[PDB]
């Protein structure tokens, strides 16, 4: 049962969820400017919205 | 204030390099003369590097109600003037294979400078806005420099297309200061609020659209997503100062506002950089460990770095070494970053069209470059922050101010942001020493231009190697230049 | 006289449709064009600031603002000839080949 | 002092080997055991100069030598050095293990081998800092510098069979999980530091200063966790072990690594010289978890070794199994368990170097390192299998090698203050026979099992011979007489143990 080291591989989901976070964070890096200018847009939004919720 | 004798010896830096500009200019227009032009660029920026000893000592004084050079505006002049010189001894090899006007990138790396000096003594609202655009609008043909090469000009089209967005939302931001403020200068700023008004809602928002601003310019989430496109598509000595002269010289004009402003101690400000700084920390490791492009893996790292440093500026209104750890610190990214972009343009020089930007051509460097490979290696453990270089003395201090200012969360995600980037650092490292038998590798230039931005990278290892075992030596300078308070 | 809150939103809504413009049309052209309503429209909300506070900065922002908006819109429209010239194309869209 | 020079010749020694390679690539090897000869020489004569057998504990802290030097003065950072008779028994050796790393990668007289011999240099410099370290920063450095001299030579010079991509793949998985572990400890020993100046007025980075600095429970437990997750990466302390197998088996075939870089106790070192003064109260409260996590480790360790195939592996979970003993000794309080955990300390550097050793000489011969693929060996060789057995009848803890000492002493102190734990742990001394006598069962003994072994191989060199010989001689006198070892450490060990105790009560 314990012949493929079970703990090490419960030791490394830090390194499987890291690696699947790279991937889906790597998915906003389309070359699409429009997309790039939406971003600003959005966080603009969120910074905003933050600052008047914790004012 | 007016400009007095006196006054004039503190802007030594700024008359310099700006007259340097013009003789420049009008040496082109005389006759284009690579050469020359390029040597006449380089020996007025060391002159300015020089007359910051005559600055020194005048003292602390400010100029107009503009500008106020001190300590701190000496430091960051010597940064962007250092990153200047070493982008003109990058590009001579370079712009060699540039069958085109090449005078006139001299041109425009001498009025960046002139932006990051500016941002470098800036004291006031309309100081900051100018010096960005001064940085920022040479920049625009320098990342298109190679208009001919397809992602040349895609970086120069996504670059000046954002940074035009980015400085209406820093205009507007300013703009809504000034309504409740009534006065442009750091000081100014939030200082007619009374005790606890200090959140006055307009001037929150005043800051948030400049964050948008500057955040983009500092490439921190969720301004972020150019910063691989331009950093790749830019020349390789154009990335060399985009990654370099334009952040160091608006983190610090970044400092100088939030330390000279009274709102700067807003808890909502902080907070929302707190989250920023998080995000950076973490989205940028995790974005750069899957990159094989080394330009785009530096900008994702240029990310987290910019991450780390905003952890000092949340701890600016806690202690005092918070303006110490991010001189040490961007000396150390500056001497880091010059050696990795660097070693990428020497290898990409003379220009021959694409640059060597694929993990690929560096699988085996050392069979072929021995002394490129060894500096990589040196520079690539400096970024990771590895106890024995410049880069861990860096990480010491942000960790030491975020421990005496309790934010557990940002020490913690710097912990977690190390141990992601480790795996990406040592993999470019180690790939250097592996045997690539295929060799599409061109052969090196051999003229003493492209063998003086080899003793730059090495220099620049040598002291990463050297203050990352004796560091006094450089703290004793950094505490020396503080900010006028 | 003029509430001050009354001018800073006539800005606000004209830099919110700048940036609409900005992302909602594919042609650079058209994107450049927005850019020049979003500067124009915080250059106004200087002027509306200095205004109320009856001082010359912010007409000397203005200017550096408008010093800025014409550098920009010249090096802006450079980079349009040159994707035209070479693309024959201005759709920003096809401008997205570095990604990833 | 001589302190200092125990850290600079093995430094000075790996640039002369990468710079001495120009006069050929068979000099860098005499340069490095030079280096390592006289830094072992060093370290006798301390001994032989430092009455440990006639000193009397005096109380923590108590230095039979020390160095300071300012190295940052801002920060309060200085290079502060001090020898105990616990850091004199882990100099000493480092330099012989140190000597026998150099001797194992004789026959490697490949082009680059000076680079090679600076890294293992390094290594053994970095090894000897952690040891002599009572500056807290300087005791980090040094924990943190030695592991990239170990990560190029995992990933450069690592097991000639594996590729570069499983090379690579263990030395980034060693990096990661030890450099992460450091950094957790430099935000405690931070946090240590300005609990001291609040709580006092003083910025100081050195041990003495902050042996008694009031703090918290709260506090005081998050500091010791933190030190722990460094001292439980580097013991291993399960489930943190992962990185020790593959480590071993991409390693250099010869073993150089492993003995320099990973058979030296600095985390063992660690927690008795550091935890369990700074934080005493901590380690009290955390003593049921960290036995149980000893415990743990016995059994899965021994568990694991059996279902290994490759011998190197095997002998790699061995050491997980057997290092959970002196965790749980660290946390009894015991003297009798303390000095039992050093006897163990340096007799399973010795046991284990011997089998490291042996498991490479084998492959030179077969070129394999799976057991699958041997068998009646014993037959085919002339020493290699004989001292294999002899090394893992040590293993096991046969009396009279040494490993027995160790292993009783702590269970006959355990027992006194938990006897349940010890009851439950001397049952791993049934777990350790079967996989030891696997391993010999496996290998030397029964039918060959693939054609290689089924011809006779190459006889051991008197060099190989010397190098093994040795550890059997070091080993069975440790068995028959380990009183001038506990006489050395007694001392030291008696300090942290009434520290602890007294400061708990
Ligand atoms: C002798 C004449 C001929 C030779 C000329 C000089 C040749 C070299 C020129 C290039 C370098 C110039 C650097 C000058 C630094 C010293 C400036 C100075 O005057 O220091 C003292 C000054 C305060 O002077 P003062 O106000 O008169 O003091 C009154 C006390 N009651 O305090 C300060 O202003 C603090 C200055 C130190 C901090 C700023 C340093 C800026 C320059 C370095 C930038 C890069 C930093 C990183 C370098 C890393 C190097 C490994
Ligand atoms: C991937 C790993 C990342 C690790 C990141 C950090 C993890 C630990 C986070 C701890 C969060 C704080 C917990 C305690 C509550 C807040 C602090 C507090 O109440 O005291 C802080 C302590 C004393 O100072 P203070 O009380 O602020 O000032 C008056 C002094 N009479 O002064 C202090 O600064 C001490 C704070 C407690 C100890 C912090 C150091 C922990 C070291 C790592 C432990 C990891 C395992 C757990
Ligand atoms: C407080 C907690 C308890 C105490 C902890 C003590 C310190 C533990 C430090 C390690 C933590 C677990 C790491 C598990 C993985 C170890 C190796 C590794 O990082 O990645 C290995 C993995 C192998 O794949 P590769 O190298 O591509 O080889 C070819 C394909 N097999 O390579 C990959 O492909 C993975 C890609 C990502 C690698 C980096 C990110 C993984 C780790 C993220 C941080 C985890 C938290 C660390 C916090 C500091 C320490 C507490
Ligand atoms: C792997 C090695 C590192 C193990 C890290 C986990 C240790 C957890 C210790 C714990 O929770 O202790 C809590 C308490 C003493 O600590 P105190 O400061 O009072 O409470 C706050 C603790 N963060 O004491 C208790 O209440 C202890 C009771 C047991 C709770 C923790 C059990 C952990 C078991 C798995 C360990 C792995
Ligand atoms: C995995 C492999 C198998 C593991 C099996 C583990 C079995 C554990 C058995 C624990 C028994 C503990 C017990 O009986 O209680 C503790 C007992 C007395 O404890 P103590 O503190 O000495 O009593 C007060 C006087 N000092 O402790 C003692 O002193 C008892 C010592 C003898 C224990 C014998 C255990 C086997 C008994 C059947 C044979
Ligand atoms: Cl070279």
């Amino acid at each position: 049962l314990l012949k493929r080291d079970p703990l090490n591989s419960m030791m490394n989901i830090p390194a499987v969820l890291s690696r699947f976070a790279g991937k889906g964070l790597l998915l906003s890096e389309n070359g699409y400017l429009r997309w790039y200018v939406a971003s600003m847009s959005i966080g603009a939004v969120v910074v905003l919205a933050l600052l008047m919720v914790l004012r | 204030m007016t400009i007095t004798p006196q006054n004039l010896i503190a802007l030594l830096p700024l008359l310099i390099v700006g007259l340097t500009v013009v003789v420049v200019m009008l040496s082109i227009a005389w006759r284009r003369n690579h050469f020359l032009n390029a040597t006449l660029s380089v020996i007025g920026l060391n002159a300015a590097l020089v007359s910051l000893w005559f600055v020194g000592q005048a003292g602390a004084m400010d100029v107009t109600p503009l500008m106020r050079v001190d300590g701190f505006a000496m430091l960051y002049t010597g940064l962007v003037l250092l990153a200047s010189l070493a982008t003109c001894t990058f590009a001579y090899p370079w712009l060699e294979g540039y069958n085109d006007n090449k005078d006139e990138f001299y041109l425009l790396v001498l009025i960046a400078a002139l932006g990051g000096i500016l941002l470098a003594n800036a004291n006031h609202l309309a100081s900051l806005f100018l010096g960005i655009e001064l940085i920022s609008l040479p920049l625009f043909g320098l990342v298109g420099y190679a208009f001919r090469q397809k992602r040349s000009l895609e970086a120069s089209i996504k670059y000046t297309i954002l940074s035009a967005a980015a400085s209406s939302f820093l205009l507007f931001g300013m703009a809504l200061v000034y309504a409740q403020s009534g006065d442009l200068s750091f000081v100014a700023l939030g200082k007619n609020l009374g005790d606890g008004m200090l959140n006055e809602p307009l001037l929150l928002a005043g800051f948030g659209l400049m964050i948008v601003g500057l955040g983009f310019k500092l490439s921190l989430v969720p301004f972020h997503l150019w910063t691989p496109d331009v950093y790749q598509g830019a020349p390789a000595p154009v990335s060399t100062f985009l990654a370099t002269a334009s952040k160091i010289a608006i983190f610090g004009v970044v400092m100088r506002l939030f330390l000279y402003a009274p709102v700067g101690d807003s808890e909502a400000i902080r907070v929302v950089l707190a989250i920023i700084a998080f995000a950076s920390i973490i989205f940028g490791n995790l974005m750069a460990l899957s990159q094989t492009n080394i330009k785009r893996l530096l900008g994702y790292s240029s990310i987290s770095h910019l991450g780390y440093l905003l952890v000092a500026l949340i701890a600016l209104q806690t202690g005092e070494m918070s303006m110490e750890a991010v001189g040490v610190y961007l000396a150390g990214y500056l001497f880091s970053s010059l050696g990795a972009f660097g070693v990428v343009s020497l290898m990409s020089s003379p220009y021959r069209g694409p640059d060597a930007d694929s993990l690929f051509s560096y699988r085996g460097l050392f069979w072929h470059r021995p002394i490129l490979a060894a500096v990589m290696t040196v520079m690539m453990l400096s970024l990771a922050g590895i106890p024995m270089t410049l880069g861990f003395i860096g990480k010491f201090y942000v960790l030491a101010v975020g421990v005496q200012a309790h934010l557990w969360w940002l020490v913690g995600a710097v912990v977690v942001g190390s141990a992601i980037g480790l795996y990406y650092y040592l993999r470019v490292a180690v790939s250097l020493y592996l045997h690539a038998p295929e060799q599409p590798g061109r052969d090196a230039p051999s003229n003493w231009q492209y063998s003086a931005g080899g003793i730059v990278v090495l220099i620049s290892a040598l002291l990463v190697l050297v203050l990352g075992v004796w560091p006094q030596p450089l703290i004793s300078i950094v505490r020396l230049a503080m900010p006028l308070m | 006289m003029i509430p001050l809150q009354h001018g800073l939103i006539l800005a606000a809504i004209l830099f919110v449709l700048g940036l609409t413009g900005l992302v909602i049309r594919r042609n650079l052209l058209f994107m450049l064009i927005g850019l020049e309503i979003m500067i124009n429209a915080s250059a106004l909300a200087f002027v509306v600031a200095g205004s109320y506070w009856g001082q010359t900065d912010g007409q000397v922002m203005y200017i550096l603002a408008i010093s800025l908006a014409a550098a920009e819109a010249s090096i802006g429209l450079a980079l349009l000839l040159q994707l035209h010239r070479r693309r024959q194309n201005l759709n920003i869209d096809s401008v997205s080949e570095m990604r990833g | 002092m001589l302190l200092p020079w125990l850290i600079l010749i093995p430094f000075i020694g790996g640039f002369l080997c990468w710079q001495t390679e120009r006069f050929g690539v068979k000099v860098p090897r005499w340069i490095a055991l030079i280096t390592m000869g006289l830094t072992l020489a060093l370290s006798l004569q301390l001994w032989l100069q430092g009455g440990y057998s006639l000193t009397q504990s005096a109380g923590i802290p108590q230095w039979q030598s020390e160095f300071d030097m300012p190295w940052i003065p801002r920060f309060g950072i200085s290079i502060h050095l001090a020898i105990d008779g616990l850091s004199l028994l882990m100099v000493v050796l480092t330099g012989l293990l140190g000597v026998l790393a150099v001797l194992c990668s004789w026959k490697e007289i490949e082009k680059y081998q000076g680079f090679f011999h600076l890294n293992l240099m390094w290594i053994l410099g970095g090894v000897i800092g952690v040891f002599l370290a009572i500056d807290m920063f300087l005791f980090f450095f040094f924990w943190e510098m030695m592991l990239v001299p170990m990560y190029f030579l995992i990933a450069l010079w690592g097991h000639k069979a594996s590729d570069g991509k499983t090379r690579i793949t263990a030395a980034t998985k060693f990096f990661i999980y030890t450099q992460a572990s450091g950094l957790v400890m430099l935000i405690a020993i931070l946090a240590l530091v300005f609990v001291h100046y609040n709580a006092t007025g003083v910025w100081t980075f050195n041990y003495e200063e902050l042996l008694n600095t009031p703090m918290s429970s709260g506090v005081e437990y998050l500091l010791m966790l933190g030190f722990f997750i460094a001292f439980a990466v580097k013991m291993p302390v399960v489930p943190l072990h992962g990185w020790l197998p593959d480590a071993h088996s991409q390693a250099p075939t010869a073993g150089s690594v492993d003995l320099a870089g990973i058979l030296l106790k600095t985390a063992a070192y660690g927690l008795l010289r550091f935890s369990l003064p700074l934080f005493p109260n901590a380690s009290a409260e955390f003593a049921p978890i960290a036995m149980w996590l000893g415990v743990i480790g016995i059994f899965y360790g021994a568990w694991m070794a059996f279902a290994q195939t490759d011998i190197k592996r095997l002998i790699a979970y061995t050491s997980v199994s057997h290092m959970g003993f002196v965790l749980i000794a660290i946390y009894t309080g015991s003297q009798l368990a303390y000095q039992g955990a050093v006897i163990q300390m340096i007799a399973h550097g010795l046991s284990a170097a011997g089998l490291f050793i042996l498991c490479g000489q084998l492959y030179e011969r077969i070129h394999t390192r799976d057991m699958r693929m041997m068998g009646g060996l014993w037959s085919k060789m002339k020493w290699l299998p004989a001292l294999s057995l002899f090394f893992a009848v040590a293993t096991l803890g046969m009396p009279g090698t040494g490993n027995f000492v160790g292993e009783f002493m702590i269970l006959f102190g355990s027992f006194q203050v938990v006897p349940v734990i010890t009851v439950i742990s001397t049952f791993g001394l049934v777990f350790a026979s079967v996989y030891s006598l696997a391993m010999l069962h496996r290998a030397y003994f029964g039918k060959a099992k693939s054609q290689i072994a089924s011809q006779e191989l190459p006889g051991m060199s008197l060099r190989e011979l010397f190098m093994i010989l040795l550890l059997v001689v070091l080993l069975v006198l440790l068995g028959f007489y380990p009183q001038p070892i506990l006489d050395t450490s007694h001392s030291a060990i008696g300090n942290i143990q009434q520290w602890f105790v007294n400061s708990v009560t």
